[PDB]
């Protein structure tokens, strides 16, 4: 599959809320879409899995939900990262979006 | 049979010539539990169950009471108080194929461990996560079985072994399976200590 | 619960690189490992993955023909080898797995390696 | 209907040769001059300590039996069918017909799961008893010169089989394609008269009356 990640850049001051979006090229099960947070220079970590569930260690600053989203209820200095969506439907065709 | 789906043959109402199995050099494994391998003929049972299957060499060690592992827990489990003999031999030249004999499968994924002599032959895709697989393999959706790549070029630990486990069961019954009886020449016109049947 | 990735590599074009990650603190043998790569300043790309239990693999179509993923349970380690290396393969390689305890696994890749650079 | 068992139902207690001796033994025997049921059909009958059976067919219509408890596949049961040249004895969790029969077609059972045992080998008399796990069958086949009766004569039935089957028998039923009699054995004492050739030629039922006693 091909996943489209928008916006290309999300510029927003700390203390505010952010909206991120991932678009599938076909209808897919929400159960296989996950969101990752990549702090530059580091490996990414899982935030949301199954489209709507929080990963262990993820604060309530973040929440989950062809169009899937990631919501950041509030931004702290450590929440400035490039976000990616990843799809695991089936055995192959797995992929990541371009990165917010 | 595949180890995940072992073949149980019931032996009853017959004479068990255990001496053949014991005496031959065809076996690499002959592990007797609760019984003596040279006295098997004198042990009468209601039922003898022969569980027949193929596993790889490294897994032969799992066919025993008190053992754990992929075979002991998900395919063919023996009870801690197992009574009987485990007989096995190298079958590399019988089962292995040049391109790999993949007709033999074992269970890798299961919700829980097997009970002693439980035979679970389900092929349902194993759900490792909380997401229903619905017949589709993928992340956290794995087929529970995998084949053995049995080949003539494999090292011993990966060669096939044929395993037959003879489980000895004594019930509130006549005990119909016993070994062959000793007999000697009849001696007439002399005092002898005799035994005619009973 | 950590997945420890091997150090950096420098290889010539036309050759091959081997990278690996060791699992510790979790049930590696009931898990799965995916491999991804990221060039500096670029997006994270999927390379392929392996189911540790079954050893079955699948790959991204763009790498498929020249990439092999395997594992050895005795050292709790997942391996990936990339052949016919190109200069475009200069990237940081990452590995990841779900957390597993016996037969119960997480629903996403929570455990990640630190990232290792391969230069071609 | 009922009839007089007279002096029938005696069998050789064991596999022992005895010559010109009167031997006193207690075992399950059909009491002399006991009351036995005369059947013309094949309903399910109880099996107590053991059963005495007799039949008088010239066309060999009655040729089998069912023994067990539930007879509906819940427990093990014994099916015996004596057809043509091969009599088959089989023990399985049979699911029997509610009205089993043989034709002149086979409709005895619809299922036979978890089989544990199988063996194949005028006036006809049989004794069926289950002692300590062995189902012992005794039999005799003699001429018949009566049309609707049980002849007042004497023969001891010889052991046929001793099936080593762990079967609980509380009920039984006959199988037919004719008339038969059913009696029950009791733990009575008999004085058995042996001849010089090891056969039983006569017997006394010790509980019949004060003279026999
Ligand atoms: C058997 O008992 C019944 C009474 O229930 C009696 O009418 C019948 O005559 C008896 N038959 C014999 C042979 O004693
Ligand atoms: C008697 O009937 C049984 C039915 O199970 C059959 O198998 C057997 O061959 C028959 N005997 C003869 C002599 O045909
Ligand atoms: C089958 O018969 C054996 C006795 O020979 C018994 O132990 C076993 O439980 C029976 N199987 C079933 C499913 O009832
Ligand atoms: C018959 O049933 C009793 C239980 O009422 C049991 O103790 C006995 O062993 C059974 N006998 C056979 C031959 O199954
Ligand atoms: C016993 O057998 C002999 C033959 O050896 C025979 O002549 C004799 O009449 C028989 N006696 C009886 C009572 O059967």
């Amino acid at each position: 599959i091909v996943l489209t990640q928008t916006p290309g850049t999300l510029s927003l001051s700390p203390g505010e809320r952010a909206t991120l979006s991932c678009r599938a090229s076909q209808s897919v099960s929400s159960s296989y879409l996950a969101w990752y947070q990549q702090k530059p220079g580091q490996a990414p970590r899982l935030l949301i899995y199954g489209a709507s569930s929080r990963a262990t260690g993820i604060p309530d600053r973040f929440s989950g939900s062809t169009d899937f989203t990631l919501t950041i209820s509030r931004l702290e200095p450590e929440d400035f990262a490039v976000y990616y969506c990843q799809q695991y439907v089936g055995l192959t065709g797995w992929t990541f979006g371009q990165g917010t | 049979a595949s180890v995940y789906a072992w073949n149980r043959k019931r032996i009853s109402n017959c004479v068990a010539d255990y001496s053949v199995l014991y005496n031959s050099a065809s076996f690499s494994t002959f592990k007797c539990y609760g019984v003596s391998p040279t006295k098997l003929n004198d042990l009468c049972f209601t039922n003898v169950y022969a569980d027949s299957f193929v596993i790889r060499g490294d897994e032969v060690r799992q066919i025993a009471p008190g053992q754990t592992g992929k075979i002991a827990d998900y395919n063919y489990k023996l009870p801690d108080d197992f009574t009987g003999c485990v007989i096995a031999w190298n079958s590399n030249n019988l089962d292995s194929k040049v391109g790999g004999n993949y007709n033999y499968l074992y269970r890798l994924f299961r919700k829980s461990n097997l009970k002693p002599f439980e035979r679970d032959i389900s092929t349902e895709i194993y759900q490792a996560g909380s997401t229903p697989c619905n017949g589709v393999e993928g992340f956290n959706c794995y087929f529970p079985l995998q084949s053995y790549g049995f080949q003539p070029t494999n090292g011993v630990g990966y060669q096939p072994y044929r395993v037959v486990v003879l489980s000895f069961e004594l019930l509130h019954a006549p005990a119909t399976v016993c070994g062959p009886k000793k007999s000697t020449n009849l001696v007439k016109n002399k005092c002898v200590n005799f035994n005619f049947n009973g | 619960v950590q997945l420890v990735q091997s150090g950096p590599e420098v290889k010539k074009p036309g050759t091959s690189v081997r990278v690996s990650c060791k699992a510790s603190g979790f049930t590696f043998t009931s898990s799965a490992v995916q491999w991804v790569r990221q060039a500096r300043g670029q997006r994270l790309e999927w390379v392929g993955w392996i189911v540790v239990g079954s050893g079955n693999t699948n790959y991204a179509q763009k790498f498929h023909e020249r990439v092999t993923i395997t594992r050895d349970m005795s050292t709790s380690t997942a391996y990936m080898e990339l052949s016919s290396l190109r200069s475009e393969d200069t990237a940081v390689y990452y590995c990841a797995s779900p957390y597993c305890s016996g037969g119960s696994c997480s629903d996403g890749f929570d455990i990640w390696g630190q990232g290792t650079m391969v230069t071609v | 209907a009922y009839t007089n068992s007279f002096t029938r139902g005696v069998y050789y207690p064991d596999k022992v040769f005895r010559s010109s001796v009167l031997h006193s033994t207690q075992d399950l025997f059909l009491p002399f001059f006991s009351n036995v049921t005369w059947f013309h059909d094949n309903p399910v009958l109880p099996f107590n300590d053991g059963v005495y059976f007799a039949s008088t067919e010239k066309s060999n219509i009655i040729r089998g039996w069912i023994f067990g408890t539930t007879l509906d596949s819940k427990t093990q049961s014994l099916l015996i069918v004596n057809n043509a040249t091969n009599v088959v004895i089989k023990v399985c969790e049979f699911q029997f017909c509610n009205d089993p029969f043989l034709g002149v077609e086979f409709r005895v059972y619809s299922s036979a799961n978890n089989c544990t045992f199988e063996y194949v080998s005028n006036l006809r008399e049989f004794v069926f008893k289950n002692i300590d796990g062995y189902f012992k069958i005794y039999s005799k086949h003699t001429p018949i010169n009566l049309v609707r009766d049980l002849p007042q004569g004497f023969s001891a039935l010889e052991p046929l089989v001793d099936l080593p089957i762990g079967i609980n028998i509380t009920r039984f039923q006959t199988l037919l394609a004719a008339a038969y009699y059913v009696g029950y054995l009791q733990p009575r004492t008999f004085l058995l008269k042996y001849n010089e050739n090891g056969t039983i030629t006569d017997a006394v039922d010790c509980a019949l009356d004060p003279l026999s006693e």
